[PDB]
């Protein structure tokens, strides 16, 4: 409503700018395949409903299949790992919930499946084969970041062995809000991202902004005009771990 | 008889303070400033045995000047900007003469520019107050945002803050209320000299179309200010002094013996 409700009607619901964005409440299903949007029509939750009941059925029965075939060829129980973002429930999909809990209720009935926690599987399996993984990922210039990256850890590192042993909380408030910056500018998110609308843009900001904020800091200590009410400034937006101690760099690896 | 010859320089950096950051861009201009024109002017007043000036300093300038972690970062970028001069001198010796000159020149240059700021306890206001002092020099003050006041003048209450915060502000720093006033833009709209009166303004300057379509002109041009009914003095451009005097496309500034901007 916040793209088609008047303007007039809408205006303190949507961004201050005076921008139309998302509110929230939305009233259409998805309709048809179609490309013109405006054919949509309205929402309706019962056939919505009946639709998540189809599914959750059709996935129980594929997932049966799935164990009864692997059973049978493997002489022990397979344990199927299905990993998903959790927005995919509930925020891009509005009745993702409604298909988990539709889906737990009839696993729960199924004489050929039981869900397990990943901490009940450890707990109970004895026989485990032993190996070790490939690297991987579950996958999918612009340089100066990457530079910039590098002499960020090399520093860091440096510092944190250098004043191991200082008890001046002013330069340990400086080393761990360092250490926060650089965590902030690793986030893959900024990188290649998950955004929704996110666009390389808010994100390499993102970046470039920790990046910024850690070399400040790194020059105020490395010269002695560390500047507090600056340092608090970055406490207070960049607050992320407080507890957060820059020692964590110092210790041996390998 | 002799001509009065009124030069008028305006002096005016927006407010720019980031200190969430250790070097802003948008600070340098502030530096340059300092150190091509404001320092300068200070070398000048000093060297020379008389002269009679008139500048503004507008609110926004004297509160960035005063702001003691500006002094202490203009500071650091000199001695940045001195050790730059000292790698140049050496790294120049084989090249150019004229360069190898320069470089030398730079280096003398910025150390005395540094060491000004430093004869003020890096508050150069102290310097120009100094010279207002003396009667040589003559300070207005500007609104306080250096807002274009005509664009605000159905809003009355903001144009006439605009003005009072400007005058409490130079009073703060000068310690003396001021006499004259430099509208930005000389924007200047009809019953405006009344809120400049009720401030204890005595003068301000307009563009010469203020006394060339005025009801009746000044009889003598804009070469004699006039009073306002209320009884603000004005003071009009001489638009044979105008801009073009000082155009690098059309004025002295474009000689070819003068120093190249766009090449550093």
């Amino acid at each position: 409503i916040g793209f088609d409700r008047e303007m007039e009607y809408i205006k303190d619901y949507i961004d201050p700018s005076g921008v139309r964005i998302n509110t929230g409440i939305k009233y259409h299903r998805i309709t048809s395949k179609s490309l013109d949007a405006s054919q949509k029509e309205y929402y309706d939750i019962d056939l919505a409903m009946e639709a998540v009941e189809e599914h959750a059925r059709d996935f129980l029965h594929k997932k049966e299949s799935q164990a009864r075939r692997l059973m049978d060829i493997m002489g022990v129980e397979p344990v199927i790992v299905a990993p998903f973002d959790a927005e995919l429930f509930g925020h891009w999909w509005f009745e993702g919930v409604f298909f988990l809990k539709r889906f737990f209720e009839l696993v729960n009935e199924s004489k050929d499946l039981k869900l397990v926690t990943a901490s009940e599987v450890i707990d109970t399996l004895e026989e485990v084969q032993i190996a070790t993984p490939a690297d991987s990922s579950w996958g999918a210039t612009n340089d100066w970041i990457y530079r910039h990256l590098h002499e960020m850890i090399e520093r860091m590192i440096d510092l944190s062995k250098k004043y191991y042993n200082s008890s001046d909380p002013l330069v340990e408030r400086v080393l761990n809000q360092m250490l926060r910056e650089l965590f902030l500018a690793q986030s893959s998110d900024w990188a290649f991202i998950m955004t929704t609308r996110t666009s390389v843009q808010y994100a390499e900001n993102r970046t470039k902004l920790h990046i910024k904020r850690f070399l400040n800091l790194y020059d105020q200590l490395v010269s002695g005009r560390i500047d507090e009410e600056m340092l608090r400034y970055y406490e207070w937006t960049d607050a992320i771990f407080p507890e957060i101690n820059f020692r964590v760099m110092a210790r041996d690896v390998i | 008889m002799r001509g009065k010859i009124l030069i008028f320089l305006h002096a005016h950096l927006p407010y720019v303070h980031h200190p969430e950051y250790d070097h802003f861009l948008e600070e340098r201009w502030l530096f340059e400033a300092i150190t091509e024109t404001y320092i300068p002017l200070l070398m000048m007043f000093d060297e020379i045995e008389d002269f009679r000036l008139t500048m503004s300093i507008t609110p926004p300038l004297m509160e960035m000047l005063s702001s003691r972690d500006l002094q202490e970062k203009y500071e650091r970028h000199m001695e940045k900007l001195i050790e730059l001069a000292n790698k140049e001198v050496e790294r120049t010796k084989k090249e150019h003469p004229l360069k190898h000159k320069m470089a030398k020149f730079y280096r003398e240059h910025f150390e005395k520019i540094l060491n000004v700021f430093r004869s003020y306890d890096g508050n150069i206001l102290e310097g120009f107050k100094k010279y207002q002092e003396t009667g040589k020099l003559e300070i207005v003050t500007c609104n306080a945002t250096h807002a274009f006041l005509p664009l605000y003048q159905m809003y009355p209450e903001v144009v006439n803050a605009q003005i009072t915060v400007g005058v409490k502000n130079y009073e703060k720093h000068m310690k003396k209320h001021p006499r004259g006033i430099w509208l930005a833009e000389c924007g200047y709209y009809q019953g405006l000299d009344l809120y400049l009166a009720q401030n204890n303004v005595e003068y301000f300057f307009v563009d010469s179309h203020a006394f060339w379509f005025a009801d009746e002109q000044p009889r003598y041009g804009v070469y004699r200010p006039i009073m306002t009914p209320s009884g603000v003095f004005a003071f009009a451009r001489d638009p044979e002094s105008s801009e073009q005097v000082w155009s690098a496309a059309v004025g002295y500034p474009g000689d070819p013996r003068y120093r190249e901007f766009y090449r550093d």
